[PDB]
RNA sequence: GAGAAAGAGAGUGGCGCGGACGCUACGCCGCGACGAGUAGGAGGGCCGCUGCGGUGAGCCUUGAAGCCUAGGGCGCGGGCCC
RNA sequence: CCACGCGUCCCCCGCGAGCGCACGGGGUCGGCGGCGAUGUCGGCUACCCACCCGACCCGUCUUGAAACACGGACCAAGGAGUCUAACACGUGCGCGAGUCGGGGGCUACGAAAGCCGCCGUGGCGCAAUGAAGGUGAAGGCCGGCGGCGCGCCGCCGGCCGAGGUGGGAUCCCGAGGCCUUCCAGUCCGCCGAGGGCGCACCACCGGCCCGUCUCGCCCGCCGCGCCGGGGAGGUGGAGCACGAG
RNA sequence: UGAAACCGUUAAGAGGUAAACGGGUGGGGUCCGCGCAGUCCGCCCGGAGGAUUCAACCCGGCGGCGCGGUCCGGCCGUGCCG
């Protein structure tokens, strides 16, 4: 007999992507090699972010791309997301960028290549910098989805600003007893 | 390329057969006849195949050239070796080694040619 | 696909994933949304506050077409008109401001959220925010009304 | 060319061979110095008892700094305050053993688990033969048997513990890096006792095996491994 | 890849003609058996009569 | 018996709805019937505008 | 595999034609610790049934499906092959 | 005695060659002997029988079933979480501030498939808040003109421009150093004290929009009015704060 | 086609703690191994053989690539410019 519990004995991570497309799995076959035979911890983060889900790879937009590139120090540096560099239309000027992503929106490709930057993908990033030397890794807003507004401390409860699941927003749809001091009680 | 069409062929090919907890592959230019990446003959640019001859005796050796990849009729060149068992194997060894032609299959082709010639010398 | 579903793994298990003590009975809590104020009050007040009661003025023959007034923000104002107009506005030394009819794009009201780039405009709309028209004045440009 | 590129390979190989030979002479003379130190430690507590009796006084020897706990009661039906103390003593299975240094913070832990452990003051032969026969090491949180000095030296080189008698010296003569040296050791999987226990449930004072059995833990160790 | 070879046009006698058209870019689109199997699954369910 | 969290909702299936159900399996049959009728009308009014007045 | 952060680094000045296996990378290999279980949850099935699109230049009157068996067997097992 | 040479200054009293034995990173023999054609060899399993040890009949509801609890004589076949709709979340796929033709139309398998784009009507999303009339999501700096007993701007010209603090995977810089005979000595790679620019996210402080309350002064004109706009300070919101559908 | 429960008969075996079961062997069957003088496979040495025989050269064909540092000519660019 051994006095240990087995509740968390199985760690819960991914070790392969749940996707079944072959180009992503060739990227995985490349970065498995580049993560265990380099001492760069960039390749482990790229390998771990290739496994992740669509909701764990949120799209990073172009006006946040350029904004996080306009910080000092990180000039003429390539810059890497693992998700999708979408266009942002509420920005007019666009500097030249060295972007490296899995899939870039066609309008964002036109926007970047018009400004004169270049768009690598990951098999080109491996040839350009195997240890990831001189990169800026970025990621989209992971709490950007609307389902992280329904989460947390429940409504009908003091100091909990949670959007409740309501079938149609109006004045008749959950405004009346929990929501008012006049009728019932306020939270 | 090669690694995409391997990941297409690897579970979906008509040459693959799977029974009795053993996996095989029946493409004509396969050495050791097993489903793997090194041995599959349809995929690569350069490929060695060993077949018994159209005659009862002799070993034909199949070499995939580099130019007509998309051209199947003018892609594979045949050469027939109807000789003694030692010089047949030295011919196949010189063709694979000294031409730098896909050197991982260098011993598997010699094993296969040695297994063909044993079947062609008469039954006990 | 029933081949992938749960019931293919629950054959042989004599309760089929619903328990021996509490059997899978038919309707143990009432049908539907039953018992709002009686025995599911804890759920309807921990998770749907405001669900019971009346509030506000009853408006009988409401027509969603009288109150049609869609909005657009100033940071996507220039996305209405093609890029050549604003490029030529940046290249023009005359000071000829481009004319942008937001109603032609399909937005009646202009609200002002974002930074608006510094070159003039003639923005014509059906309504305006206070901050939107003064952002248009701050870039220097006119707010034309239209009915 | 491969003329100087050849010879500098065996230059580097001969360099590290002589380095390994210097290390073996180092740990040889460290073991000799330890044998001298243990002779002096054994003879001085006889010397000072003799010089106390020669005057007619008494020589109280020092209270020992090192005990060896063994878990003699099983998994089942353990009170949780008794359970957490055993988990911090790393006595999880039945018949595990652990070296434990003594102080007020530890004796009051051991009296909480007095019904479940047998512990006493282990002899130099006990601390030797436990390390050599049943002593393994928590290397990369795995359990690798101590077969060579490099398994000890790679984990405990920065505490200047680089052979096996360095580990034995740090355990027995309880040193500065006793915490690290002992937590290196995996808990000793001792066998069930040959001959047999007296009585598992009652204390050693009342004719049993639980609790403090000070000099008599060595008789238990000799037949548990 | 990026390259577009020059694909020959064959006469009805079998042998190659002098006509020689370049390979269109459709033949360099990505090969995805996942998307092919998914669309084949969901579209072969459309030519299907009811039963009850 | 509602669970932890979700929309409380009003499905209008309290009536007998399986008796009154409109299956659309004649959708391509009507999309052939209309264009056959339309080709016949466009042949019938022979030079006149096919859409009508 | 070596107790000690890092180059079996480049440069300038004083005959015999030979070398096993491998790597379905979803593959193969190496260590360590562990294995109770009802209600329940999840994973893997080269476990099984019926039909459909592909495929095996599949099988079959020189005897398929089914059924029987003191025959030979494989798999922890569902089952399966002679 | 795990001590072995010589040469140099001063304190104190970096490649020697061979063989061999092995308590040395898990067993080998480079050791043997018998019996085998119609009476014998192997076959763990599957057939019958014998013996020792073990051994209550399943399902079930139950705190507890072998129960003097109910169901069941035996066998073959049929036999019970399905389908539609709504919702929620997790996953995979396409596109992406958009997205979708599902309704219509145009041209055996095929009632499929393709196509429309001045068929995006429309749905969802890109904006919230208020019962409602409604309103509807940064600012900062300079020059001029007890307004004086807004050193604080009413209005204009110019400029910077879209928060901060802590933690933060990644990266960037580099005091020094990674030897082959030694010194100077460049290039490539690597390690690293210390220091940065800090993703996502979390916590906190700010800021903006809508409702509400309080305090208070100023501005606008086609209608100078029971008109309209504005600020400061709390507070209510399923908000904004460089999309995420 | 002709299963199962159930039954008749033949053969074998057994029988006083109802039968049946798990673990362990033993005995008897029944068939199988087509057992019943027991494996081959490379390299070397020797002994007898038999070939139209190897190496090197010459001619022809086919193929691969220190890359012809830089041979001539094409075609392509999800490259640029005039
Ligand atoms: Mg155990
Ligand atoms: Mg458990
Ligand atoms: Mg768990
Ligand atoms: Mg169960
Ligand atoms: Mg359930
Ligand atoms: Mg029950
Ligand atoms: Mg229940
Ligand atoms: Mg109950
Ligand atoms: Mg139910
Ligand atoms: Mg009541
Ligand atoms: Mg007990
Ligand atoms: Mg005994
Ligand atoms: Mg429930
Ligand atoms: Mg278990
Ligand atoms: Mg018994
Ligand atoms: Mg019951
Ligand atoms: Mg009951
Ligand atoms: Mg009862
Ligand atoms: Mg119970
Ligand atoms: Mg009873
Ligand atoms: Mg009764
Ligand atoms: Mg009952
Ligand atoms: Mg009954
Ligand atoms: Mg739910
Ligand atoms: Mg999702
Ligand atoms: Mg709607
Ligand atoms: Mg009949
Ligand atoms: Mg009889």
């Amino acid at each position: 007999g051994v006095d240990i519990r087995h509740n968390k004995d199985r760690k819960v991570r991914r070790k392969e992507p749940k996707s079944q497309d072959i180009y992503l799995r060739l990227l995985v076959k490349l970065y498995r090699f580049l993560a265990r035979r380099t001492n760069s911890t960039f390749n482990q983060v790229v390998l771990k972010r290739l496994f992740m889900s669509r909701t764990n790879r949120p799209p990073l937009s172009l006006s946040r791309m350029i904004r996080k590139m306009k910080l000092p120090g990180r000039e003429n540096k390539t810059a890497v997301v693992v998700g999708t560099v979408t266009d942002d239309v509420r920005v007019q000027e666009v500097p030249k960028l060295k972007v490296c992503a899995l899939r870039v929106t066609s309008r964002a490709r036109s926007r970047i290549l018009k400004a004169g930057g270049k768009i690598l993908t990951f098999d080109q990033l491996a040839l350009d910098s195997p240890k990831g030397r001189g990169t800026v890794l970025l990621s989209g807003p992971r709490k950007g989805r609307e389902v992280y507004r329904h989460f947390g401390k429940a409504p009908g409860t003091p100091h909990s600003h949670t959007k409740p699941y309501v079938r149609s927003k109006g004045r008749k749809f959950e405004r009346a007893r929990g929501r008012r001091a006049s009728r019932g009680y306020k939270n | 390329s090669a690694h995409l069409q391997w990941m297409v062929v690897r579970n979906c090919s008509s040459f693959l057969i799977k029974r009795n907890k053993q996996t095989y592959s029946t493409e004509p230019n396969n050495l050791k006849a097993r489903n793997s990446f090194r041995y599959n003959g349809l995929i690569h640019r350069k490929t060695v195949g060993v077949e018994p001859a159209a005659d009862g005796k002799g070993v034909v050796v199949v070499m995939k050239r580099r130019s007509g990849q998309r051209k199947p009729a003018t892609s594979y060149v045949r050469t027939t070796i109807n000789k003694n068992a030692r010089a047949t194997l030295s011919s196949i060894r010189h063709m694979i080694r000294k031409n730098k032609y896909h050197p991982d299959l260098r011993m598997a082709a010699i094993r296969r040619a040695s297994a063909i010639l044993r079947s062609q010398k008469p039954v006990m | 696909p029933s081949r992938l579903r749960k019931t293919r793994k629950l054959r042989g298990h004599v309760s089929h994933g619903h328990g021996r003590i509490g059997k899978h009975r038919k309707h143990p809590g009432g049908r539907g949304n039953a018992g709002g104020m009686h025995h599911h009050r804890i759920n309807f007040d921990k998770y749907h506050p405001g669900y019971f009661g009346k509030v506000g003025m009853r408006h009988y023959h409401l027509k969603r077409n009288q109150s049609f007034c869609p909005t657009v923000n100033l940071d996507k104002l220039w996305t209405l008109v093609s890029e050549q107009t604003r490029v030529n506005a940046a290249k023009n030394k005359t000071g000829a401001a481009p004319i942008i009819d937001v109603v032609r794009s399909g937005y009646y009201k202009v609200l002002g959220k974002g930074k608006l780039p510094k070159q003039p405009v003639i923005v014509k709309a059906k309504f305006f925010s206070r901050r939107a028209e003064e952002k248009i004045k701050g870039v220097g440009g006119a707010c034309v009304l239209v009915a | 060319n491969f003329a100087e590129l050849k010879i500098k390979r065996l230059r580097k190989k001969f360099a590290q061979k002589m380095l390994r030979k210097a290390r073996r002479k180092l740990i040889y003379e460290k073991a000799k110095h330890y044998h001298k130190e243990y002779r002096q430690m054994y003879r001085t507590e006889i010397r000072m008892a003799r010089m106390a009796r020669k005057a007619g006084n008494f020589y109280v020897p020092a209270e020992p700094k090192l005990a060896f706990v063994i878990r003699i009661r099983g998994i089942n039906g353990v009170s949780p305050k008794v359970r957490k103390v055993l988990q911090l003593l790393r006595l999880r299975q039945i018949f595990n053993g652990t070296f434990v240094k003594l102080n007020k913070a530890s004796i009051n832990m051991l009296r909480i688990v007095e019904p479940y452990i047998a512990w006493g003051y282990p002899n130099l032969k006990s601390v030797n033969e436990l390390i050599y026969k049943r002593g393994y090491g928590k290397i990369n949180k795995k359990r690798i048997a101590l077969t060579d000095n490099t398994l000890i030296a790679r984990s405990l080189g920065k505490y200047n513990i680089i052979c096996m008698e360095d580990l034995i010296h740090e355990i027995y003569t309880v040193g500065k890096h006793f915490k690290e040296a002992n937590n290196f050791l995996w808990p000793f999987k001792l066998s069930s006792p040959r001959g047999g226990m007296k009585k598992k449930t009652t204390h050693f004072v009342e004719g049993g095996d639980a609790g403090n059995r000070e000099d008599q833990i060595n008789r238990l160790i000799r037949r548990m491994n | 890849a990026c390259a577009r070879p020059l694909i020959s046009v064959y006469s009805e006698k079998g042998e190659s003609s002098g006509k020689n058209v370049t390979l269109p870019a459709v033949f360099k689109a990505p090969i995805r058996p996942d998307i092919v199997n998914f669309v084949h699954t969901n579209l072969r369910k459309n030519n299907r009569q009811p039963y009850a | 018996a509602p669970s932890r969290n979700g929309m409380i909702l009003k499905p209008h299936f309290h009536k007998d709805w399986q008796r009154r159900v409109a299956t659309w399996f004649n959708q391509p049959a009507r999309k052939i019937r209309r264009r056959k009728a339309r080709q016949a009308r466009a042949r019938r009014i022979a030079p006149r505008p096919a859409a009508g007045p």
